[PDB]
């Protein structure tokens, strides 16, 4: 499950939505506070992943927008401010077994806003897949088929973690089937950093990670049960 | 130390003295043009003969080669001893060679420089003294078998050590490990020294200053991931890139563009160190192929700025002497041709710098925009000191027709500059 | 890509390429033209898998003539990338082969796409 | 018929007489057959020769199968020139490696 | 023979002058591409 | 024509378990499943090739 | 509007640009005979972008 921001259009009030992963490609959306079902999203295929996304339409208005994945590879981007109705539909180009999808630069659930002018479209889009590809999108720049501008294949097992730092400068790439499986991504660059992490580095079998709102920590969870904590200097 | 390191050292000062018949035999069997057994059974005349030949061949290609017809090629020298001469005698004898070397370097692909230059190898033993400039005046000819012929007969110094492999070997030394020589910081020093005496004397050819840029552009990538090596290179590579730009020659500069557009990539540099190297480009532009080289070079290196300042306006000085270079009217054709590279940032700089500067351009400014799309923030930039504008100079049919576009393009943006100004 | 024919659809060509990726974890699968070349030759392929957007499509275009010569089922599938990440290697595969096992722990999955594609020849 | 060959055999084509006898007597088998004669495979040398010869019959298939059975070629060359540049290329890196140390 | 007592030399003088040759990251905001400065806590 | 048949399908049987040994020696990890029926077979893990 | 909006501006306004490796100009050994210094440059530039 997922927790967003939707806003009321007639009458511009704004709550949460709990978002959650259905048994056919359903996406059943429900009122954070009343628990009432709102609306729900399909999809051909099993669903593997999801996230949302931002669009800001003037002064106090914004649309969220659902983004999920076929493990194809195909990709539906819901418009849950008009009834789920579905409004563009692509193809990640080359997808195959596609285990998860995210985006960043913007708003998003590691970097919540805190107020209505906060809230920021997201410029990326990453899509992992089993054989550990990740293929990365710029989201400013639509059709049915656009071409990643990257294809990341440091690592070679299942992609279970994709996420981004808040100002969407990193990507970290990790799979929890193999120890030491984190990578760290540069933007817009796409080149993945070298000095760290190292042999020396204490991962295990990576199977969580955040990035901290503001600051430049990273906190990187595994099957042991130790949060390791990093600081970036930069930030 | 032991006796025999104190006795090696004692070998090596008089390696030519020619003692006895055994060392007669291996110093005078050296040779550039015949084989050993052929070489010893020669003689001074029959090799003075040939090479004064030789000498006025290479004077009719160049003028220049006659000098030494009086000094180094003389009958007379066919009598002098290099080991009976004082000190003051020998280094004002190498002076001399150097500068032939110096001649000699482009036209080695001509086969009378193999034969004059065998009178300097034989009578003045240049293979063993002069190593270090032989070597270097013949280094981008190593896939010509000449450079085959040298390293079979030369004892390498101790910068030259990775040709090791390669002296007496059926295969050339690999472009490989060109990179591998140029990549020691030492020998920097020494190549850098050897390429100033060169345009010192404006005796720089194309093929050099090619050979020379793919080895120093080559080294960059090798050290390209460590910083801390990339360092140490600024102060070598950056000085010769100034000696190059400070050259008349064309293809001289056109070298230096080309190594400090790689630097600027490879490791981000102050605003200063690029502001100057403008300074330096722009200061001795006169070529028109350097002209268009320079534009390309200019535009990368505000493209590699990452801080900020990133886009500020360019200083008095550095916005007067561009325009002079490039008046307004080139580089509108600069960003007319549809494969211009990258340079929103330096026409972000450039644009400031009008505003500041010179009001009359400021039509000028509403053509650059439109023909180049610039980002977010540097259109916002370029907003926010045309507000001061209106404010300071008097309003203008072109000043509101700046600002008229910008309500045409992304209206909003444009009172954001304002309500956050006034 | 109308010399590409026949094409599976988008429904078909992930029940394929799930095959694919399971014969690759059991070693049931011959990756490159080449080796689906030989695989032919030698009888031991179950059906042939090709890669529509192969460019230029010649390079592959052989193994039709050997299938149908052979009575093999084969279907070309839209992407080369997504082939190659199925058969779990860094490159585009352009085509791949099954291998013949009939004691596989998967020879049910393979038969049963092998008739789809023969319904869908 | 050439064009059906894999490229394995096509590199070995003209030279059964030793890869047959070699297969059945469990010995090593034959690396340039009829190709050695081609002018890529000559500037090679050394253990080269045999790494150019499997680089250039591959590719080799590539521009036969396309001259075979491509409905409308154009007589120009042009997948034969672009598969050239590539095995010109394998063969400057594979010949600038030095096993020597330096 | 010597003595101190747009120009060409403009270059060589600014390196004499600056010891470091690499723009202090702490101005910049975007970090750079392949070195990361990452601490543990 | 029978007995060539029962000699091919023979050589097809032990060229079978040649190439099987042969694909443990290659790179990977693999883990021994054994059958009830005693039947062992080798199930590598789902790793891409570098 | 807000400072962190206008940093956050600057941001995404920076693109990719091609970053030098190690393999990047070994190749420009093979064809540095009998060009002119300008073609030479110009390569430079295309691997560089």
């Amino acid at each position: 499950f997922k927790v967003a921001h939707l806003q009321n259009s007639q009458t511009n009030s704004v709550h949460g939505i709990v978002l959650l992963q259905g048994n056919n490609g359903w996406i059943n959306i429900l009122h954070s506070t009343s628990g009432l079902w709102l609306m729900g999203c399909k999809i051909e295929g099993v669903i593997t992943d999801f996230c949302i996304d931002y669009q800001p339409i003037s002064r106090g208005k914004f649309r969220t927008i659902l983004i999920a994945v076929n493990a194809y590879g195909e990709v539906w981007e819901f418009d849950l401010n008009k009834n789920g109705h579905v409004i563009r539909r692509w193809k990640d180009q080359g997808g195959v077994g596609i285990t998860k999808i995210q985006v960043g630069g913007g708003t998003t659930t590691t970097c919540p806003a805190l107020q209505i002018s906060k809230i920021k479209q997201n410029r990326w889009l990453a899509v992992g897949s089993e054989s550990g590809f990740v293929n990365l999108y710029d989201r400013n720049n639509t059709s049915s088929t656009p071409t990643p501008v990257a294809a990341l294949d440091q690592l070679t097992t299942t992609i279970s973690n994709l996420q981004f730092s808040p100002d969407g400068q990193i990507l970290c790439m990790a799979s929890r089937a193999v120890k030491d499986a984190l990578r760290l991504v540069h933007l817009p660059s796409c080149s993945v950093f070298s000095n760290w992490p190292t042999s020396g580095t204490p991962l295990g079998k990576v199977t969580s990670v955040a990035f901290s709102p503001s600051g430049g920590l990273l906190a990187v969870g595994n099957e042991q049960g130790k949060v390791r904590l990093w600081k970036l200097n930069h930030y | 130390s032991s006796l025999s390191d104190q006795l090696a050292q004692v070998a090596s000062n008089n390696a030519t003295v020619a003692l006895d018949r055994k060392r007669r035999q291996k110093l005078h069997s050296a040779s550039l043009i015949y084989n050993s057994k052929t070489a010893a059974t020669q003689d001074y005349d029959f090799i003075f003969e040939n090479a004064s030949k030789a000498l006025e061949e290479l004077s009719q290609i160049e003028p220049k080669f006659a000098i030494f017809s009086r000094t180094l090629f003389s009958e007379s020298s066919i009598s002098l001893d290099r080991n009976v001469q004082t000190k003051e005698e020998i280094k004002d004898l190498d002076n001399a060679i150097n500068a032939y070397l110096l001649l000699a370097s482009s036209k080695w692909y001509l086969a009378p420089t193999l034969h004059a230059t065998e009178w300097l190898v034989r009578r003045f033993q240049i293979h063993v003294k002069n190593t270090e400039m032989l070597l270097l005046s013949t280094l981008n000819y190593y896939q010509t078998p000449v450079f085959k012929r040298i390293l079979s007969i030369i004892k390498l110094p101790p910068l030259f050590n990775c040709l090791s492999n390669f002296v007496r070997s059926e295969k050339p030394p690999t472009a490989l490990t060109m990179i591998k020589l140029f990549n020691d910081m030492d020998f920097l020093k020494l190549y850098t020294s050897y390429l100033d005496q060169c345009i010192k004397h404006n005796a720089t050819y194309t093929n050099q200053l090619l050979f020379t840029t793919c080895c120093f552009i080559n080294v960059v990538a090798f050290n390209s991931n460590n910083d801390e090596k990339l360092n140490q290179l600024v102060p070598i590579l950056l000085e010769i890139s100034a000696k190059l730009l400070a050259s008349k020659s064309k293809d001289c500069q056109i070298a230096a563009h080309t190594i400090l557009v790689v630097f600027a990539t490879a490791l981000p540099l102050k605003k200063t160190i690029i502001l100057a190297a403008m300074e330096t480009i722009l200061s001795n532009l006169d070529a028109k192929e350097a002209k268009h080289s320079a534009l390309l070079t200019i535009c990368k290196l505000f493209q590699t700025l990452k801080g900020q300042g990133n886009v500020d306006q360019l200083p008095s000085k550095i916005f007067k002497l561009f325009d002079s270079k490039f008046d307004t009217v080139s580089i509108l054709t600069f960003l007319d041709k549809e494969d211009k590279p990258v340079c929103d940032k330096f026409i972000t700089s450039y644009t400031r710098s009008i505003a500041r500067y010179d009001r009359s351009k400021l039509n000028i400014i509403l053509s650059l925009l439109k023909k180049i799309r610039l980002e977010r923030y540097e259109v916002r930039l370029i907003i926010t000191d045309l507000i001061y504008l209106s404010e300071i100079l008097e309003d203008k049919s072109q000043l509101v027709e700046l600002f008229e576009y910008f309500i045409s393009i992304n209206e909003d943006l444009v009172l954001k500059c304002l309500k956050s100004l006034g | 890509n109308p010399k590409a024919f026949p094409l599976a659809d988008a429904a078909l060509t992930q029940q394929i390429l799930d095959v694919v990726q399971q014969a690759a974890n059991l070693r049931q699968l011959k990756k490159g033209a080449n080796e689906a070349t030989k695989t032919l030759n030698r009888g031991i392929s179950e059906f042939i898998i090709m890669a529509a957007d192969c460019e230029p499509i010649e390079i592959l275009l052989h193994l039709p003539l050997l299938c149908e010569d052979k009575n093999v089922p084969y279907v070309f599938v839209p992407s080369r990338v997504a082939l190659g990440r199925a058969c779990g290697v860094s490159r585009p595969v352009i085509a791949a082969s099954i291998t013949t096992n009939d004691a596989s722990a998967i020879k049910t999955q393979i038969y049963a796409v092998k008739d789809k594609i023969e319904t869908l020849l | 018929s050439l064009a059906k060959s894999p490229a394995s055999t096509i590199q070995i084509l003209g030279a059964e007489k030793a890869l047959f006898r070699a297969l059945k007597t469990k010995h090593d088998t034959p690396k340039y057959g009829l190709l050695y004669h081609a002018s890529l495979v000559g500037q090679a040398t050394g253990k080269n020769k045999g790494k150019i010869a499997r680089v250039l019959a591959a590719k080799a298939a590539v521009s036969l199968r396309y001259d075979a059975l491509a409905e409308d070629r154009d007589d120009s060359g042009d997948i034969g020139l672009e598969s050239r540049a590539k095995v010109e290329n394998r063969l400057s890196q594979l010949e600038g490696r030095d096993l020597r140390t330096t | 023979d010597e003595s101190d007592s747009g120009d060409i030399n403009a270059l060589t003088k600014i390196l004499s002058t600056t010891y470091n040759y690499k723009d202090t990251l702490s101005n910049s905001k975007l970090l750079p591409p392949k070195k990361l400065d990452i601490v543990r806590l | 024509v029978k007995q060539h048949l029962q000699r091919e399908t023979q050589l097809k049987q032990v060229q079978q378990r040649m190439d099987a040994q042969r694909e443990l020696l290659k790179k990977g990890s693999k883990k021994k499943i054994v059958d009830s029926s005693g039947k062992i077979s080798f199930k590598w893990k789902k790793q891409r090739k570098r | 509007e807000d400072e962190e909006d206008i940093a956050l501006e600057f941001i995404n306004g920076e693109k990719k640009d091609k970053l030098v490796n190690m393999n990047s100009f070994t190749s420009m050994f093979d064809n540095i005979q009998n060009v002119q210094m300008d073609t030479f440059f110009d390569r430079v530039m295309k691997v560089l972008t």
